[PDB]
């Protein structure tokens, strides 16, 4: 089923119908090219993997040319190697002179394809000169300078096909050939600065790191996204003091080299409104004190209130470390309290289901499964929103094979074509004994997949019963070597914290504290906080959470420290730090350590290693990084999540609202970020933003 | 001053050192390139 | 108070603790309904049970161990 | 360099003394002067750089001109020229002596090491061996004509 | 030094042979705004101090309270 | 004029240099660091100084707004910025800019803008 | 250069771990008696037993190194360093890089728990 | 000798901030930071030279 040929005598095999320039970068025979990609479908616009192919009168695409079994390839014909030089000579004739001001200097792809194999000199000196374009405004989040464009079709495939806003595209022939809507209206795809990491040169680019470093004089670090459920594999940009940008590095599984458009602007307030040095409540003023005095105001005030037990509320927040929260855990239960609750509301029980059996909080298939998923269905959720990759993952599929989706609560814009069934549990109840019970039987590789704002609803344990029935009654959707069940989080921690067994007791949530311990977690309310109540943040910003507060604590944030975080699907990576914690900023899990030291709480470690022995403690699979093993526990653990909320959850008929009220304002750094403020505001119902 | 006498102190910079050896091409664009063995002294082929 | 422990998801060395939790959670979660379990997994460990007391002191035992009622014994050992 | 195609004696001492490493430096201004003689007259014209835009800068008449010629400018300047690998040993005959430079290409654009051979490095290594049983006024005589300038010798 | 005109010092040192009185106008490079011509003041108290031209990198956050 | 150097105390600069630029007062970028900020970073080393001797070097953008906005006859517009008096290549390299847009259109090294006519 | 120094050695590797034992016994014999040489040499401030506690205690840093050729190494360096100090090679400023510690005592608040270690964030 | 930065006639600062200048001083004597400005154009915020170490290449 496979095919072996010859690429400049390197015999190599391949499987069969597949474009040759894969067997060339297999064979690594380097051939450059401007209009293939791996992700997106071909097109031969780019002209430039021209090649030598016996049997063939003139040499052909490389991207196009399917694979043919006997094949004889050359790359350095004279003919070829003319080629090359006369056709980067060709696109050198109307691409401006902007070098200097084209913001990929030294990663302009066309630059150094065009060093190699470029002409040493260019015959442009006619008078009356090349053709120009349009400014072509089209957001806040993409500079635009279409003078500098090819057409090399990159960018609007990929948004038609995989993207899903089709509203780039080509307009005109010849010269007079422009990429994007020609109405001057707003792009917005919830994955949408994915393009100007795409487009080769600097036609597109980055709007709000426009002019500030230029990539050789960036250090670069491998590293994770948070404030995203799926943790993808990212890349640092920081000159050594702030952090200038964040490419997404390749990875196959997580994010296949794309990442949310949150992901990607979220620097802006990495940089502008983080706190520095501790501060102390006067009584409606906040002064900066000693370092020593926070903490000592800390323990002063703990010896004055004296919370003996479910009187210390512990919360964590969205983008928080599983080594900090080890660090929480361990300083709460030493002080002899399990007020161990999370930011959500409904979040001061148990969430409505087990913090045992790891697939009642993970994702249970794989990511990768999603390519062989058939019908599916959401409940409560935007996964257009919630984990946008996921969503590039479900249109990839949609197109491919051929699926069927169902859509219960929110009517939401997809991308692909959803089915709605209904705003009620008992509409999707309803739904459940309706037509799916015989299609979710029926389906080879379904799944059901949940996002996780019914947490928030007091009714989810119904909720849970009813599609804890279904996975328990139906065994096509629970077999071996899948689970059907799938669940997602709204943060990269909540699954490292179900992990940690970040919950509190039936009895601890009865208790009003005296003592509120907040760790991030912005989105707690004045009805959510005791009056009298000793809240001591605990963060990196300034936002809600810090506002409430008597003393904070400048935490490092999520590039600053070696963060350790759990996605969804329940991979371990390491957050390589990037740069050290400015001002007067500490990491997290030291911080709580001397809090526990002027306590009577005694710490056993002192290091980075010692934590990690004793996160291999809490489960040793944390400490094995970025491998995803399945459960062998589907029946009884479906089983378990039935028990437990059966019966006692009585549905009430509450509308499947939205889980957030909008995308690019969330998790203390979009509110912080000034570009998401002028994101948010361009981003509803506007006449650019509007379709007809 | 108070040692009357110049020190040893470990390394402190004003200005770090910023190498620009991290924008670089794996592959070397240098190509394969001709040979100037003599007849003599390369294997001859079979038949 | 709480308690975990850990198998390895490969057939070997865990399965009467495997069994263990397919069988006799549904008694131990009512049997104790004030502290709390959890199940998590490494693709190989050694079975091994860490329970937390009303201090924040911990203590643990590793089960290399014959049967579900053999688990048992070190289980009812390890909570006295 | 065309030292071929320029006519030029070279004058050779007698003895091992100084007064012959006098003597030969006395001469060479007198043979360096017909150098200039022979290049003044037959200066030719032509290209001063190398002809290509791949290794030097293009000039900065054409290069505001010119699409090619930015990007050539551009990762000179940035990257800078690549050189494929190997090593080299070259040695001119400088002033002093026979200078030589030893350098290991990586095949990046840093050279991966670069040694050099000052002249003046084993003048000052051979002093101990023609210093012997000569006097302390006789040890600068010897000095300055093996020539230490030590900008060389140490680096 | 350093307290004659730039386009005399440049003569001074023979650069030109003719002075920027005679020069044409067209070589003149044309300027829009006023020229002051501070000659060096090294040591006086006129001497030239420097700084960062940019601000720090991260601004703090404000103390804003909220009572509950 | 009298700003709080950290301690409540004021140090008193007169308006004449608090100040961008003698054409401009007001700052041209996010990380500008207007005067204010900068003698209330470190005036610890402007004491005994002369206020009048250092550069104040006539800033870019009040000149370049008074330049009068040129018009193109056809649709493509060509800026260098090069003298023709000078014997030689100056000036900002040959780019072109398309003047369609409802506006002017500045050319990004020059700054001057263009308008289609 | 037909001649070497005063007392510079041919470079010369032992065959057996005793006859380094040997040349290292011999050479810290050496360094013992030149030790009062030293103090009028580079005129220092302190006493000669510290030197010569020093000298005992730099020998007792690399008394537990296994390999024979790993130890002809570190004898050779400690040659060089002999040979140096027995003359005016080295200057006293390049002497007393030998004694940090003894000069000056250290300073307020050398951190030691992890408190004085987090306060000025490991330093 | 000593630097200066030209402008335009009508007065505009002429320095982009193309890093070049960044790029090959081989003792690494530049230093700039440079940000979009208010009209959009790219302006060096900071521009600074380490005259200690400017060798004059
Ligand atoms: S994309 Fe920009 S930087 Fe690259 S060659 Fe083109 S103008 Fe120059
Ligand atoms: S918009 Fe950019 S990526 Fe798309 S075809 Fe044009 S230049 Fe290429
Ligand atoms: S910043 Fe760039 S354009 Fe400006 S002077 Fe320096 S090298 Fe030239
Ligand atoms: S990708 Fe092969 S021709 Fe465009
Ligand atoms: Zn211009």
């Amino acid at each position: 089923a496979e095919i072996e040929l010859t690429i400049d005598g390197h015999k190599v095999s391949i499987e069969a119908g597949s474009a040759l320039i894969q067997a060339c970068e297999k064979a690594g025979v380097t051939v450059p090219r401007y209009c293939y990609h791996d992700k997106l479908a071909i097109a031969g616009n780019c002209r430039m993997c021209l090649v030598d192919v016996e049997r063939a009168p003139k040499p052909v695409a490389s991207c196009a040319y399917p694979v043919a079994p006997g094949m004889v390839v050359r790359t350095d014909t004279e003919r070829v190697k003319q080629a090359r030089e006369n056709v980067m000579e060709m696109m050198l004739q109307n691409h401006p002179l902007d070098c200097p001001v084209c913001d990929q200097g030294g990663e302009c792809d066309l630059q150094d394809q065009s060093m190699r194999y470029g002409r040493d000199r260019g015959r442009f000196t006619e008078i009356t000169g090349k053709r120009s374009t349009e400014d072509k405004n089209i957001g806040p989040l993409v500079k635009t300078s279409m003078n500098r464009c090819i057409h090399c079709t990159r960018c609007v495939r990929f948004a038609n096909d995989i993207a899903g806003a089709p509203e780039l595209g080509s307009s005109g022939r010849g010269n007079d050939m422009q990429i994007g809507t020609y109405l001057e209206k707003n792009l917005n795809t919830e994955l949408s600065g994915n393009v100007i990491d795409l487009c080769p040169v600097g036609a597109l680019t980055n709007k709000p790191y426009a002019f500030r470093a230029r990539p050789w004089e960036l250090k670069k670090t491998e590293s994770i996204d948070v404030m995203d459920a799926v943790g993808s594999n990212i890349r640092i940009d920081s000159k050594g003091v702030e952090v200038m940008r964040v490419i997404p590095r390749v990875h196959e599984d997580v994010n296949e080299e794309w990442i949310n458009d949150k992901s990607r602007f979220a620097c802006d307030g990495l940089k502008t409104q983080r706190l520095t040095t501790p501060l102390i409540r006067v009584g409606d003023k906040f002064v900066n004190a000693t370092w020593d005095d926070a903490l000592s105001t800390i323990a002063k005030a703990y010896q004055q209130k004296a919370p003996k037990g479910d009187e210390f509320k512990a919360v964590a927040g969205a983008l928080v470390e599983v080594e900090s929260m080890v660090a929480l855990k361990d300083m709460t239960n030493a002080l002899g309290s399990e007020n161990t609750t999370t930011d959500t509301p409904n979040g001061n029980s148990a969430p409505a289901h087990g913090i045992t059996f790891r697939s009642n909080y993970l994702f249970n298939s794989s990511i990768a499964g999603i390519e062989d998923a058939d019908a599916i269905l959401l409940v409560g959720t935007n996964p257009r929103r919630e984990a946008a990759v996921m969503n590039a993952r479900i249109r990839k599929a949609w197109l491919r094979q051929e699926l069927e989706i169902a859509s219960v609560g929110p009517t939401l814009d997809a991308t692909f074509d959803v089915a709605e069934l209904g705003n009620t549990h008992a509409d999707l109840e309803k739904a459940l004994s309706g037509e799916f019970g015989e299609v979710l039987k029926n389906a080879k590789n379904p799944l059901i997949i949940v996002g996780s704002g019914i947490t928030d609803r007091e009714d989810a344990g119904a909720f849970f019963n009813t599609i804890g029935k279904f996975v328990e009654s139906t065994p096509s959707v629970l077999n071996e070597n899948w689970n059907g069940y799938n669940v997602l989080q709204r943060s990269a921690s909540r699954a490292g914290a179900y992990d940690i067994g970040f919950t509190p007791s039936d009895e601890a949530s009865k208790t009003t504290p005296k003592m509120v311990w907040l760790l991030g977690a912005d989105e707690v309310a004045a009805s959510d906080i005791p009056a009298d109540a000793f809240v001591v943040y605990q963060g990196h910003n300034g936002d809600v959470g810090a506002q409430f507060a008597d003393v904070v604590l400048p935490g490092a944030a999520y590039t600053e420290k070696a963060g350790t975080y759990v996605n969804t699907e329940g991979r371990s990576q390491i957050s390589r730090a990037a740069t050290g914690p400015p001002g007067g900023a500490r990491e997290d899990w030291k911080i709580l350590r001397a809090v526990s030291e002027y306590l009577g709480v005694a710490l056993p470690y002192e290091d980075a290693y010692e934590v990690r022995d004793r996160l291999a403690e809490i489960s040793p699979s944390l400490v094995r990084y970025d491998l995803v093993e399945p459960t062998v526990f589907g029946d009884v653990a479906v089983q378990h999540s039935l028990v437990g909320p059966n019966g006692s959850v009585t549905p009430s008929s509450a509308p499947l609202t939205e889980t957030i009220e909008n995308f690019y304002m969330t998790d203390s750094i979009s509110r912080s970020s000034p570009t998401m403020a002028k994101s948010s505001i361009a981003f509803n119902k506007d006449n650019k933003k509007n379709q007809a | 001053e108070e040692k009357r006498r110049v020190v040893y102190e470990p390394l402190e910079l004003t200005q770090a050192f910023r190498n620009f050896s991290a924008g670089s091409t794996a592959w070397e664009p240098v190509g394969p390139g001709r040979d100037d063995r003599p007849d003599s002294f390369k294997l001859p082929t079979p038949k | 108070r709480e308690i975990r422990f850990h198998l390895c998801q490969n057939g070997s060395s865990s399965a009467p603790l495997r069994q263990f939790v397919k069988n006799q959670i549904g008694a131990f979660q009512k049997a104790n309904p004030s502290t709390k379990v959890l199940v998590r997994e490494a693709n190989g460990v050694k079975p091994i049970v860490f329970a937390r007391f009303d201090h924040g002191h911990e203590s643990k035992i590793g089960l290399d161990v014959s049967s579900e009622k053999e688990v048992a014994e070190r289980v009812k050992s390890l909570i006295e | 360099d065309a030292y071929d195609k320029v006519d030029f004696d070279v004058p050779v001492g007698m003895n091992g003394d100084c007064y012959d490493r006098y003597l030969i430096r006395m001469a060479e201004f007198r043979q360096s002067l017909r150098i200039i003689e022979q290049c003044c007259n037959d200066m030719p014209a032509g290209a001063v750089k190398v002809e290509d835009f791949k290794i030097n800068s293009p000039p900065r008449n054409l290069m505001k001109e010119d699409m090619e010629a930015l990007i050539h400018h551009f990762l000179l300047y940035t990257k800078g020229y690549s050189v494929p690998p190997g090593e080299t040993y070259t040695a001119i005959e400088a002033p002093k002596g026979e200078m030589g430079v030893y350098v290991v290409s990586d095949g990046s654009e840093r050279p991966y090491k670069c040694k050099i051979r000052a002249p003046g490095f084993a003048h000052l290594g051979a002093f101990d061996h023609i210093a012997r049983g000569h006097f302390l006024p006789d040890a600068v005589a010897i000095i300055g004509t093996m020539d230490l300038v030590f900008g060389e010798v140490d680096r | 030094m350093s307290q004659v005109e730039p386009g005399w010092h440049f003569w001074l040192g023979y650069g030109v042979d003719t002075a920027p009185c005679n020069t044409p106008k067209e070589k003149l490079p044309i300027r829009a705004y006023p020229y002051k011509f501070q000659p060096n003041y090294t040591g006086t108290p006129g001497a030239f101090v420097t700084y960062n031209t940019l601000k720090p990198k991260i601004s703090a956050w404000e103390p804003v309270t909220k009572q509950r | 004029k009298s700003i709080i150097s950290y301690n409540g105390n004021t140090i008193e600069i007169p308006e004449e240099y608090t100040k961008q630029a003698p054409n401009r007062d007001s700052t041209w970028a996010p990380a500008q660091a207007s005067k204010t900020e900068i003698y209330k970073n470190n005036m610890v080393r402007f004491e005994q100084k002369d206020l009048s001797k250092q550069p104040m070097p006539y800033a870019g953008i009040e000149l370049i707004a008074q330049q009068p906005v040129r018009f193109v006859h056809g649709n493509t517009a060509v800026c260098d910025g090069a003298n023709h008096n000078g014997p030689g290549a100056q000036g900002h390299p040959k780019i072109f800019i398309n003047v369609d847009a409802p506006g002017s259109h500045a050319c990004q090294y020059c700054g001057t803008r263009y308008e289609k006519e | 250069a037909i001649i070497a120094t005063a007392f510079a050695e041919t470079v010369k590797f032992s065959g057996s771990k005793q006859e380094l034992q040997k040349r290292t016994l011999a050479l810290y014999r050496q360094f013992l008696r030149g030790a009062p040489t030293f103090a009028d040499l580079y005129e220092v401030q302190f006493s000669i037993p510290t030197i010569r506690t020093k000298i005992r205690q730099e020998f007792e840093r690399h008394r537990f190194v296994d390999d024979l050729s790993i130890q002809n190494v570190l004898y050779a360096k400690g040659h060089m360093e002999y040979q140096e100090c027995i003359n005016f090679w080295k200057q006293q400023a390049q002497f007393l890089k030998y004694f940090p510690e003894e000069d000056d005592i250290q300073g307020r608040h050398q951190p030691s728990n992890f408190v004085d270690k987090f306060l000025k964030n490991r330093a | 000798g000593e630097h200066a930065l030209r402008r335009y006639p009508s007065g505009e600062e002429r320095c982009i901030a193309c890093k070049l200048c960044e790029a090959i001083c081989p003792a690494l004597a530049i230093t700039i930071d440079a940000e979009e400005r208010i009209d959009g154009s790219r302006r060096t915020t900071k521009y600074d030279i380490d005259m200690t170490k400017c060798i004059y290449c």
